[PDB]
RNA sequence: AGGACCGAACCGACUAAUGUUGAAAAAUUAGCGGAUGACUUGUGGCUGGGGGUGAAAGGCCAAUCAAACCGGGAGAUAGCU
RNA sequence: ACACAGGUGGUCAGGUAGAGAAUACCAAGGCGCUUGAGAGAACUCGGGUGAAGGAACUAGGCAAAAUGGUGCCGUAACUUC
RNA sequence: AAUUCCUUGUCGGGUAAGUUCCGACCUGCACGAAUGGCGUAAUGAUGGCCAGGCUGUCUCCACCCGAGACUCAGUGAAAU
RNA sequence: CGAUGUCGGCUCAUCACAUCCUGGGGCUGAAGUAGGUCCCAAGGGUAUGGCUGUUCGCCAUUUAAAGUGGUACGCGAGCUGGGUUUAGAACGUCGUGAGACAGUUCGGUCCCUAUCUGCCGUGGGCGCUGGAGAACUGAGGGGGGCUGCUCCUAGUACGAGAGGACCGGAGUGGACGCAUCACUGGUGUUCGGGUUGUCAUGCCAAUGGCACUGCCCGGUAGCUAAAUGCGGAAGAGAUAAGUGCUGAAAGCAUCUAAGCACGAAACUUGCCCCGAGAUGAGUUCUCCCUGACCCUUUAAGGGUCCUGAAGGAACGUUGAAGACGACGACGUUGAUAGGCCGGGUGUGUAAGCGCAGCGAUGCGUUGAGCUAACCGGUACUAAUGAACCGUGAGGCUUAACCU
């Protein structure tokens, strides 16, 4: 199905009758506006555009103003698009959001990754440190060998070096939808989503199941 | 990493940080402006706005700790007899950072940091 | 946030004691090892922290023969049933690490307020 | 636990310190503490026991400092590294008693024998 | 560490493309006092936005 | 009394780390060994190069040593580059 | 070679704690070591603290960690007593 | 054996596992009596081994504090 | 040989297939279980220790297995120096001796600030044809591709028994990768307390400086693993070995020659990420700019004034973003940082006073007082309105449409 964008509230442990102590992200899945539907006459691809949230309007862009005029002049903090197999979209919002996640079980979430930054090879990577006191000499933490001499002559692009780590897109997948709550707009995944706590998420029905 | 972490080092010391902070509090309080480096004058709101938020209530008990964050009597007697009256109708914002120009010896971002109610 | 912990306060167990670290407590948990479900007894001196919503724990030592066991307890856990304070205990630290570890060392019992 | 761990014996014919030599169950497993069976040396032992010191034979962990968790985020910590020893090809319980508490991690298979014979779980 | 061969005045220049300074571009004038300062900065006669917040 | 012990000044230099275009043409920092003796130190003096001096290492003789440094034979000679 | 982390003989020796010329803090006296301002990546240096296990590290317990004082008891093999 | 090539000699020990160590055997390639032989308390910044303790040596690293490294202003080299 | 560092180990790899495991088969002297041999198959995986300097080797114990080779017997401007490969010493042997040993033994200096290619990250400039603000298509590229144990089927098939199913399901782990910080922990020199020595604030009292944060005991945020979540799939297509159907040349025969069908962890997709500089520079949506003059060597072009738009950049407060750029929020129509208010937390009953005591000290006010980066609020402070850049309707060839 459709996916939906919401913005991650938080982790809690909601507690069974048996006890079992289930780690619950929620996320705040407000509903989701329509802002274009794309036809395979105009373009290749079927989609929704769908924005959320509140923007003030003092930053909105005319650009955007005439895009969100179209459908409806509701302005969100952004614009995200979900390519539909089979259903059929209007224009206009859904009131409601989260009352198509109730039916599902497993969710993939999507989310940009907390930043690392010039993260290291031991970091970065999982490279295992070199020896701390039979010599050593500068070398702890340093990558060793990174090629094999003359024959090769280079080192290869698949490299792994250190650079910047995080700051990126990661999904996860299957993760089991604890409890939807439609009247605050949240839905509450077990496990952990990507990202800082107010980070932008993008909900999908698992692909996997 | 540095992630939601207060706190400007200024390449300095814990010691040598809460020294420098207590001096330029002092001076602070003694002068009501003073001129520092702009990172400095941000941390040094930091320091000298919870002095003034103590020396609102008088007592012998928030005079002793004022002397323990400051270790100057004169300081202590200007927070709480000359200031904190003043400033005790206003809500926080005691300091104004007023962004000078540049060092000359170090181009180094300079501040001057004002009591709010100067006299002059 | 506000949207947050709310759920926390619908989770929270209103029927918790307040007991003061050092106290020899007595936790009632339920155990389920079939369909049969019976309450098993954990007393001893509390190494706790305070109430951190609805992740609040405490940690209790017991002498079981020989074995210094020590369970940390989740507060608002539906398994956790009863607590009783039982004997109170006065100590000068929150933390009790170095006063549990130490083999015949006995607590005092105040009663002056306290 | 891990490899070059001294454990204490629970039952009466296993006979006190105890070595892991070997963290079965696994190809490169390092750490092993909650119902794990660990090859041991018997690094020294007392007569009455019937095992004997220099002598291979397996073991099962029941006590661990780490502490097994709880599935509602309960930890319960023993003091002490226990093991209660066990036949090679058997893995049976060697001891006919067992001493100190144990885990209800221990209930599956040739470990409710365990469970039985010792006092508290 | 060291080259196998110079570099040559192109490739220095080259690599001082990206080293060049960057100009003010703008600069705002108080109201009281006709004086261009650095924006959000001391007029230099001790004014700031639109008053005098200095006696140097 | 002690070519006694522990240990500062003092004298030396056992391991490691940093340095290695260094702060330094052998140092610094943690630990180390002797420290009433065959100790250490100041000030002068004596021994001169196939010579000295050596609790002996081809050690030392001015950051130079299986033979110092300076000038001379000397533009030695070089079937080699 | 330097406004160089080295080397340089003697003399005086305050308080408190301390056996002490150790060391800690202070007197008197002299200084902050002639580039500074930020930010708080990897990595490097010098440190601090570590769950559980504890020499599995390694050529080797290298390094680190530990023990450490004064008083009273008590103390083995061997021995040139 | 500071010596034995074969050799990690053969046994017994110490470990789960021991070319090291310790103690015997003699089959001394190629010990042997001031070119000293055999022992020896004490002593050793000596060579080899085994324990107790202790710990980031290790499993497997994690965080923190300072000096650099990054940026900004000034002066401003090197090998090739 | 006017110099190409030598074994081993550590760290990091990459390729081949003469394949160790996992997959598919054929033959078996394959009843089952378990094997042997051969073919196809390189996607992933492929131990820890003792001895010794070791590659080796012997052993102890794992595992599904602990492959074989290439890569200057990979890798010293990456690390080590046990090894060899120096100068000291000693022993055995040879030589009269200096000395020697394809003998032994103890000891014995391993330097580089990265120009170029190469990678790993991250930017600037211009292009993509009027300028913008967005959202994407996917040409290509990368990541990921492992497996054990138990139970059902089933003690069934198979079997004289002993034993015991290459199908098909279910759970549960190991190693690996990714995220996260709700829990359990660690750290937490930026919080609280105890305490030794000394000095200071006149003194008592209360505090502060210094001694590794003086030593400690605890600890919020943040980060993190040892904590918890998640995943490597099922499919789909084309196939390898292989098994076939129909079927002649070769009235029989035959898997092949025309045809037809299955067949693998390999290939292509499916899962994730990058990605139009994809110069082949793509698509969709929206906003914005429609004034004159002079010269004029006409895809033509210049100069001048007027007007500068959508938007961007600069500046400032900053961020769970960051080496710097970059990116994200906010800028008085304002919650973007600091402060303030309330809470939370953490530490553990502050000072002061009174009481008991000879005093140390205790008890009461008192779970007090302090409290961090946290939560919810608040314009008290700083985020000033300018200004800057960016233009004025966008080139020539074949279309409806009406002139």
């Amino acid at each position: 199905m459709i996916g939906l964008v919401g913005k991650k509230v938080g982790m809690t442990r909601i507690f069974t009758e048996d006890g079992v102590s289930i780690p619950v992200t929620v996320i705040e899945v407000e509903a989701n506006r329509v802002t274009q539907v794309k036809d395979l006459a105009n373009d290749g691809y079927r989609a929704i555009q769908v924005t959320t949230g509140a923007k003030k309007a003092n930053r909105v862009t005319k650009p955007e103003a005439g895009h969100f005029a179209k459908a409806g002049v509701e302005a969100g903090r952004g614009l995200w698009e979900f390519r539909l197999a089979e259903g059929e979209e209007f224009t206009v919002g859904q009131s409601i959001s989260v009352e198509l996640f109730a039916d599902v079980k497993k969710v993939d979430v999507t989310g940009t990754s907390k930043g690392k930054g010039f993260a290291g090879t031991v970091k970065r990577w999982n490279f295992r440190t070199q020896d701390a006191t039979h010599g050593n000499s500068l070398s702890h933490r340093v990558p060793g060998s990174i090629g094999q001499n003359q024959t090769p002559g280079k080192v290869f692009k698949g490299k792994k070096m250190a650079g910047q780590m995080g700051n990126e897109r990661v999904t996860v997948q299957s993760l089991d939808v604890v409890r939807v709550d439609a009247e605050r707009n949240l839905l509450l995944v077990k496990g952990a989503v990507p990202g800082a706590t107010g980070s932008d998420l993008i909900v999908k029905p698992a692909v996997k199941a | 990493m540095r992630h939601r972490k207060s706190g400007r080092q200024l390449n300095r010391n814990s010691s040598h940080r809460q020294a420098m902070f207590r001096n330029m509090a002092g001076s602070l309080v003694r002068h009501e402006i003073i001129k520092t480096t702009l990172p400095k004058a941000k941390e040094l709101r930091r320091v000298v706005e919870p002095l003034i938020t103590l020396a609102k209530t008088d007592s012998v008990a928030n005079r002793r700790l004022a002397f323990a964050r400051t270790r100057d009597n004169e300081i202590v007697a200007k927070l709480f007899n000359e200031l904190g009256p003043r400033f005790a109708s206003r809500a926080g914002g005691y300091t104004r950072i007023l962004k000078c120009g540049f060092r000359a010896g170090d181009n180094a971002p300079m501040a001057y940091i004002e009591l709010v109610d100067r006299s002059e | 946030s506000n949207i947050i912990k709310q759920l926390e306060q619908e989770q929270m167990k209103q029927d918790v004691p307040s007991f003061r670290p050092g106290d020899t407590v007595e936790v009632k948990v339920w155990v389920v090892e079939g369909s049969k479900k019976r309450l098993q007894a954990f007393e001893g001196v509390v190494i706790a922290i305070r109430n951190r919503g609805l992740h609040s724990a405490f940690t209790v030592r017991k002498i079981s023969n020989g074995e210094g066991v020590e369970r940390v307890f989740q507060t608002h856990s539906p398994v956790v049933d009863s607590i009783s304070v039982k004997r109170r205990g006065a100590v000068r630290k929150a933390k009790l690490y170095y006063l549990r570890e130490r083999t015949g060392k006995a607590a005092r019992i105040k009663e002056r307020l306290n | 636990i891990q490899e070059q761990t001294m454990l204490n014996v629970a039952d009466n014919s296993g006979a006190r310190r105890v070595m892991c030599i070997k963290v079965l169950g696994g190809s490169h497993r390092r750490y092993a503490g909650v119902g794990d069976i660990i090859k041991i040396t018997i690094k020294e032992a007392i007569p009455r026991g019937k095992v004997k010191k220099g002598d291979v034979l397996k073991a099962v962990v029941v006590r661990t400092k780490k502490g097994v968790r709880r599935p509602d985020g309960s930890v319960i910590r023993f003091d002490g590294n226990a093991c209660v020893l066990l036949n090679n090809n058997s893995e049976q319980p060697i001891g006919t008693r067992i001493f100190g508490p144990v885990t209800r991690e221990l209930r599956s298979e040739k470990f409710m024998k365990i469970i039985s014979l010792a006092p508290e779980v | 560490a060291v080259q196998q061969n110079k570099p040559t005045r192109s490739k220095r220049g080259m690599r001082r493309s990206h080293d060049a300074l960057t100009a003010v571009t703008s600069l705002s004038v108080d109201k009281t006092s006709g004086e261009k300062h650095l924006r959000h900065h001391i007029t230099a006669d001790g004014y700031y936005r639109g008053r005098k917040v200095i006696a140097k």
